[PDB]
C-alpha cells in the first residue's frame, strides 16, 4: 500500500539527476576467485551458501552509486523483477554521517508516519527488505566504526547510537541483506568488523561501451563523430576514459567550447589534467573571484579535515562568503543542493572535494595527512598529480595555481614519505602511498621522478589489470631494480618497450602467471637485440608450450647476457628440447647454469644434452632435477664425462631406478671426471647394490668430489663403516646428508664408534625421521662439541 | 592422494634455488589450505595434525588435501592442556613462517622451547620482502594465550581478498 507512494517519490528522486534513463550504459562486474546485477546475491550453494552481503568496489568515480541509483529506478520502474524484494532503503553515507545518536530512520522528508512498528514485523517472515548503504568511506566520526562494545536489540525503537545500532545490525542478527559499496582502500575497517562477505570488483568502460556513451550524449552528428575521433587521436584519454567521470569531465568540458570551437583534443594527460581543465572550463571568464576562489578554498576540506561532509544548508558557507557566487557554483555544478533535496549542500562527487582539499592542503600541516593517510587516498594523489605539473603550468596556465614557496615543501617531504613507507614497508592490499600512481600523475622527472631510482630496493610490482602505460611510465625512467611483475597477457608492447631499454642494471622473473599462446611467442624481440638485458632468468610454472621453445632458441643464440634459465613445470618435454638444443648448442653461448626441472620429458632428449656438455666448455651446472626420465638415458648419463675437462662443476640429478644399471654408470664418472663438486641424487629407490657400486666408485683414489647426497635408501648396517673408513683413508668427499632412512639403533651405534676416533667426514651430517633411543643420542650430541670436525648433525625430533 | 609431490619438496626446491617464495604463490597455496581447512571444519572435523609434510599439492596447484610429543607442537598442548581450535592456528602460523622464511619459527630438546614460549620469541620477517599484513596475521595468529586467536572463519575470508587481489 506504502509501496507505490514513495516507489514515486523515488522515481522523482533519481528520475531528476543528470534523465539518466537514456543515459545510463550497463557496465563490467567481475569477481574472479581463481556480472549480471539480476539476482547478484545468490546465496547459491557453490562457493557462497550462507551470504547475505555483498560489497562493490572500484577506484575514485567508477559509478557505484550511480548503479545503485538505476537498481533503485529500476525496479522502481519495474523492469521484470521478479519480487525477491519488496522494499529497497538507499542510506547515503555522507548523510546519516553523523555520531549524534538518532533511532531507526526510514522517514528521510519527515512525511505522515510509516507504519514502523509493522516495518520490522515485515522484516522477520518476510526477509524482503534491503538497505543499500552508500559511500563507506565518508561515514564520519574518528574513522571510528569498529568492534561494537554493546550491541542493540532486534527492534530498533529504541534511541540508540547508529555507531552502535547499523554497526550491529550490520554485523550480528541482521536477517536482511545490505551491499555497501566502497572504495576497496577503507576495506580494511570492514574486514575485521566479520561479514561473511562477498565482493564485486567493477570495472567500465571498454571501447564500444565509450563509443555508446558518446552517442548516447551528445546529437549523433554534431561531434559525435568528430569528438570522438578527435579524442580517439590522443595517446592517453582513451585508457583514461575506462574511468566514467573523466568521461563525465570530457563531454561537459568542451560541450561549453564546443561554442568556441576547436581546442579539444589539447593538454590532456593524467587524472589532475582533466579535472584542472574542467575547473578552468567552469571558472574561465571571470578572473573578485580572486577571493571567491580562496573563499571556496578555504572552507571545502574542514568538511572531512573536521569531519562534515555535507555543509548543512551552506551555514558554513554563511560564514564563509555567502552570495551570488554561491548560486553561480550551484549553477555550474548543477548538482550541489538539489540532489540533497530539502535544504543541505554538497559536493557532486567528493572526489572534487578530495580535490579542493589537495587545494586546501597546498594553500593552508601535510604531515598531519601523511599520519592520518590510510584509514582513508584520492587528496594525497590528487595534491601530488597537482603539484608537478603546476611546476609545470608555472610557465603554463597564469599563477592562480598557488599564492609559491609551500610547492617544494610539499614535493621534498613526498620523497621523504615515499622514502619511509618503501624501504621498511610493503603493503600489499589497503595501505596505499607505495604504488607508482602517485608518481604517475606527477609526470620534475630529473629529480622528482628519478629519486625513487634510489628508493626502489629491489620491488616488483603487480599488473593484474591496471592500464600498464602507468608503470611502463615509471620504471623506464629509473635505472635499478631486479624486477619480478606479473601477468602482462594481452598487452604487448607495454612489456617489449620496457624490457628492452632496461640497460642500466636489470633481472627479470614472471613466474606463475599465465602467459597466453603468443604470451610464449612474445619477448622474442624484446630479447633478439642488443645492449644489455636480462643476467639470469625464471619462468616458473608460466603459460609456456612448444611452440615458443625455437623462438626462445633464438634468444639462446642472440644472447651474450643469459647465464640462467629455468623452465620449471610448464610442459616443454618433447620436440621443443631439439629445437632447444640446437639453439645452444648451435653458437657460442655465454651460458653457465641451467634449469629444466618438472617439464614433462623423458630419455628421448638426453642424447642430444649428451653433446651440449662436450661441445660448450661454459655450461657448467646443470640442475635436470627430477622431471619423469628414467632408465635407457643412463648410457647417455655415463658418456656425459666419459672424458676429463668436460668443465662440469654440479650435476643435480633425476629420481631414477635400477639401482645397478644408474650406479655402475655413475661410478665411471665419479672416478674419472675430474672438477665434479656436488651430486644430488635423491628420491631414488636404492638398495645395498647401488650405495655398494658407489663405494666402490669411490674406492677409486684421487678421484675428486664435494658434498654428495643419497636420500631415500633402508641400508644395511655395515656400509656406514665401510665408506667412513674410505673416508678416514681419503677425503673423498666433505660432508653427507640422510633422510627417510630406517638404518636403526645399529649403525647409529657403529657410527659413533667410527666417529669417536678419527671423523671421516670434514663438513656435515644428517640424520632425520629417527624413533631410535636415547643413549646412544647422549653420545652423539656429546661426541660434535669437542672436536667440531663434525659441526651440525640433524637431530630427528627430540 | 596425487602423485605430483609435496609442499616441503616445494620448499626444497626454493632452498635450492636460493630463492624466496614469491607472494603471489604464498597466497595461491595459502588460499586452497584455508577454504579446505574450514571446509573441514564446517562438518566438524578437525586435524590436529597441521604439518608442511601432511601437504599434497598436483603439478596444476591443486592442493589434494590429506585426510586425518612431535616438535610442532602449540604452547597449551606441550604444557598438555587442550588441543583447541586455536591449535590450529597455531600450526597455521608455524606453517605459515615455514612457507615465509624457509624454516619453521624455533628451529635438540624441549625446554628452551618452552622457555622462548613463556617469553613469546620468534625471529622476525624481513619487511622489504613478505606484505606487512601477512606480518601483522603472524603476530595475530602465534598470540600466547587462546582467546587471542582468530579463527579460520577470519583468516579465511582474509586470504581469499589477498589472493583475488594478487591473481
Ligand atoms: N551508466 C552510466 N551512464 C552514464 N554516465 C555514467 C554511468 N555510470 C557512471 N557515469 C558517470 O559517473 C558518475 C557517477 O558515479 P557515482 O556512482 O557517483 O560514483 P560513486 O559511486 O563512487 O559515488 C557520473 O558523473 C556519470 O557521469
Amino acid at each position: 500500500i506504502y509501496c507505490a507512494k514513495y516507489r514515486a517519490y523515488v522515481r522523482s528522486r533519481f528520475q531528476c539527476i543528470e534523465s539518466l534513463n537514456k543515459r545510463y550504459t550497463r557496465l563490467r562486474l567481475i569477481k574472479e576467485h581463481r556480472i549480471k546485477m539480476e539476482l547478484l546475491f545468490d546465496p547459491d550453494d557453490e562457493h557462497s551458501e550462507p551470504v547475505h552481503t555483498v560489497v562493490f568496489q572500484g577506484a575514485a568515480g567508477i559509478g557505484k552509486t550511480i548503479l545503485a541509483r538505476k537498481m533503485m529506478l529500476d525496479w522502481a520502474s519495474g523492469t521484470l523483477y521478479q519480487d525477491r524484494f519488496d522494499y529497497l532503503f538507499y542510506i547515503h553515507c555522507r548523510e546519516v554521517s553523523l555520531v549524534t545518536q538518532r533511532s531507526l530512520g526510514d522517514l528521510i522528508m519527515s512525511c505522515c508516519p510509516d507504519p514502523n512498528p509493522p516495518i520490522h514485523k515485515i522484516v522477520r517472515k518476510p526477509s524482503r527488505i534491503l538497505f543499500l548503504m552508500d559511500g563507506f568511506d565518508e561515514l564520519q566520526g574518528a574513522f571510528d566504526e569498529h568492534i561494537g562494545p554493546l550491541c542493540t536489540d532486534w527492534q530498533k525503537a529504541e534511541r540508540g547510537d547508529i555507531l552502535l545500532s547499523s554497526l550491529i545490525r550490520k554485523k550480528l542478527l541482521p536477517e536482511a541483506s545490505l551491499l555497501i559499496t566502497t572504495r576497496p582502500v577503507a576495506l580494511e575497517k570492514l574486514q575485521h568488523l566479520l561479514d561473511h562477505p562477498r565482493h564485486v570488483e567493477i570495472l567500465g568502460f571498454s571501447e564500444a561501451k565509450r563509443k555508446e556513451y558518446f552517442f548516447k550524449y551528445f546529437s549523433d552528428e554534431a561531434q559525435a563523430r568528430a569528438a570522438f575521433s578527435l579524442i580517439q587521436e590522443n595517446e592517453v584519454l582513451f585508457t583514461m576514459c575506462f574511468i566514467p567521470l573523466v568521461c563525465w569531465i570530457v563531454c561537459t568540458g568542451l560541450k561549453q567550447q564546443m561554442e568556441s570551437g576547436k581546442s579539444l583534443a589539447q593538454t590532456s594527460k593524467t587524472t589532475t589534467a582533466v579535472y584542472v581543465f574542467f575547473l578552468s572550463s567552469l571558472l574561465q571568464p571571470r578572473g573578485g573571484l580572486c577571493a571567491h576562489l580562496w573563499g571556496l578554498c578555504s572552507l571545502a576540506a574542514d568538511g572531512i579535515w573536521n569531519q562534515k561532509i555535507l555543509f548543512e544548508e551552506s551555514d558554513l558557507r554563511n560564514h564563509g562568503l555567502q552570495k551570488a557566487d554561491v548560486s553561480a557554483f550551484l549553477r555550474m555544478n548543477l548538482f550541489q543542493k538539489e540532489v540533497d533535496c530539502e535544504k543541505f549542500y554538497s559536493f557532486i562527487h567528493m572526489t572534487f572535494q578530495e580535490f579542493f582539499a589537495a587545494m586546501y592542503y597546498l594553500l593552508e600541516n601535510v604531515p598531519g595527512s601523511r599520519l592520518k593517510l590510510p584509514s582513508r587516498e584520492n587528496y594525497g594523489k590528487f595534491e601530488k598529480g597537482y603539484l608537478i605539473f603546476v611546476v609545470r603550468f608555472l610557465f603554463g596556465l597564469v599563477n592562480q595555481e598557488r599564492t609559491a614557496k609551500a610547492k617544494k615543501l610539499q614535493i621534498q617531504p613526498s620523497q621523504l614519505e615515499l622514502f619511509y613507507c618503501l624501504y621498511e614497508m610493503q603493503e600489499e592490499d589497503f595501505v596505499q602511498r607505495a604504488m607508482d600512481y602517485f608518481p604517475k600523475i606527477e609526470i620534475g622527472f630529473l629529480h622528482n621522478m628519478p629519486k625513487e631510482e634510489e628508493e626502489e630496493e629491489k620491488e616488483g610490482r603487480h599488473l593484474d589489470m591496471v592500464q600498464c602505460v602507468l608503470p611502463s611510465s615509471s620504471h623506464a625512467a629509473c635505472s635499478h631494480g631486479l624486477v619480478n611483475s606479473h601477468l602482462t597477457s594481452s598487452f604487448c608492447r607495454g612489456l617489449f618497450s620496457v624490457l628492452s631499454t632496461s640497460q642500466s642494471l636489470t633481472e627479470l622473473d614472471l613466474s606463475d602467471n599465465s602467459l597466453g599462446d603468443p604470451g610464449m611467442r612474445v619477448l622474442c624481440e624484446t630479447l633478439q637485440h642488443p645492449g644489455c638485458n636480462i643476467r639470469r632468468l625464471w619462468l616458473g610454472r608460466c603459460g609456456l608450450s612448444h611452440e615458443c621453445c625455437f623462438d626462445i632458441s633464438l634468444v639462446l643464440s642472440s644472447n651474450q647476457k643469459l647465464v640462467e634459465l629455468d623452465l620449471s613445470d610448464n610442459a616443454l618435454g618433447d620436440f621443443g628440447i631439439r629445437l632447444l638444443c640446437v639453439g645452444l648448442k648451435h653458437l657460442l653461448c655465454n651460458l653457465k647454469k641451467l634449469w629444466l626441472v618438472s617439464c614433462c620429458l623423458t630419455s628421448a632428449c638426453c642424447q642430444d644434452l649428451a653433446s651440449v656438455l662436450s661441445t660448450s666448455h661454459s655450461l657448467t651446472r646443470l640442475y635436470v632435477g627430477e622431471n619423469a626420465l628414467g632408465d635407457s638415458g643412463v648410457a647417455i648419463l655415463c658418456e656425459k664425462a666419459k672424458n676429463p675437462q668436460c668443465n662440469l662443476q654440479k650435476l643435480g640429478l633425476v629420481n631414477s631406478g635400477l639401482t645397478s644399471v644408474c650406479c655402475s654408470a655413475l661410478s665411471s664418472v665419479l672416478s674419472t671426471n675430474q672438477n665434479l663438486t656436488h651430486l644430488y641424487l635423491r628420491g631414488n629407490t636404492l638398495g645395498d647394490k647401488g650405495i655398494k657400486l658407489l663405494c666402490e666408485g669411490l674406492l677409486h683414489p684421487d678421484c675428486k668430489l664435494q658434498v654428495l647426497e643419497l636420500d631415500n635408501c633402508n641400508l644395511t648396517s655395515h656400509c656406514c663403516w665401510d665408506l667412513s673408513t674410505l673416508l678416514t683413508s681419503s677425503q673423498s668427499l666433505r660432508k653427507l646428508s640422510l633422510g627417510n632412512n630406517d638404518l636403526g639403533d645399529l649403525g647409529v651405534m657403529m657410527f659413533c664408534e667410527v666417529l669417536k676416533q678419527q671423523s671421516c667426514l670434514l663438513q656435515n651430517l644428517g640424520l632425520s625421521e629417527m624413533y631410535f633411543n636415547y643413549e646412544t643420542k647422549s653420545a652423539l650430541e656429546t661426541l660434535q662439541e669437542e672436536k667440531p670436525e663434525l659441526t651440525v648433525v640433524f637431530e630427528p625430533s627430540w | 592422494l596425487a602423485d605430483a609431490g609435496d609442499l616441503s619438496r616445494m620448499i626444497k626446491h626454493f632452498k635450492k634455488q636460493k630463492r624466496l617464495i614469491p607472494e603471489r604463490t604464498v597466497w595461491k597455496y595459502f588460499v586452497q589450505l584455508c577454504s579446505a581447512l574450514e571446509h573441514m571444519h564446517s562438518r566438524r572435523v578437525m586435524h590436529r595434525d597441521i604439518k608442511p609434510a601432511n601437504v599434497f599439492i598436483t603439478a596444476t596447484g591443486v592442493v589434494k588435501l590429506g585426510d586425518l610429543t612431535p616438535y610442532y607442537m602449540s604452547p597449551e598442548r606441550i604444557h598438555e592442556n587442550g588441543y583447541n581450535f586455536k591449535s590450529d592456528i597455531w600450526s597455521l602460523g608455524c606453517l605459515l613462517y615455514e612457507m615465509a622464511a624457509l624454516q619453521s619459527p624455533f628451529y635438540m630438546n624441549l625446554y628452551s622451547l618452552c622457555k622462548k614460549i613463556e617469553q613469546c620469541d620468534y625471529p622476525p620477517l624481513p619487511s622489504d620482502h613478505y606484505s606487512e599484513e601477512l606480518r601483522q596475521l603472524v603476530n595475530m595468529c602465534i598470540n600466547p594465550d587462546p582467546e587471542k586467536r582468530p579463527d579460520v572463519t577470519y583468516v579465511y575470508d582474509v586470504a581469499k581478498r589477498m589472493h583475488a587481489c594478487t591473481a
